[PDB]
């Protein structure tokens, strides 16, 4: 739900290069990928022990 | 709950453009601030 509108609102604001904020949103970026990857990998592993535990 | 994180946590990264005048970051801040009003009528 995060992820769906900080893209659209890359997408949006980043049509034409504005070069003032294009350094935070470099950094805000990879702020919520790397949140999200270690999201989804902590969820797949605790998927993966409730699997085995039958 | 988790419906309000989620607008919370959007609005959070919406800060750090460094703009207090950004169209989508007072919107969203609207959003907000109905998304919490609708929880409080609710109790």
């Amino acid at each position: 739900g995060v992820a769906t509108q900080l893209l659209a609102a890359y997408i949006l604001l980043f049509d034409e290069y504005n070069e003032k904020k294009a350094s935070a949103q470099k950094d805000i970026l990879i702020k919520v990928l790397d949140d999200g990857i270690t999201k989804l990998n902590e969820a797949q592993k605790s998927l993966l022990v409730s699997s085995q535990s039958f | 709950i988790g419906e309000i994180k989620t607008e919370t946590e959007t609005t959070r990264f919406y800060v750090d453009y460094d703009d207090l005048m950004l169209s989508l970051l007072k919107e969203a801040a609207k959003k907000m601030i109905n998304t919490c009003n609708e929880y409080q009528k609710r109790h």
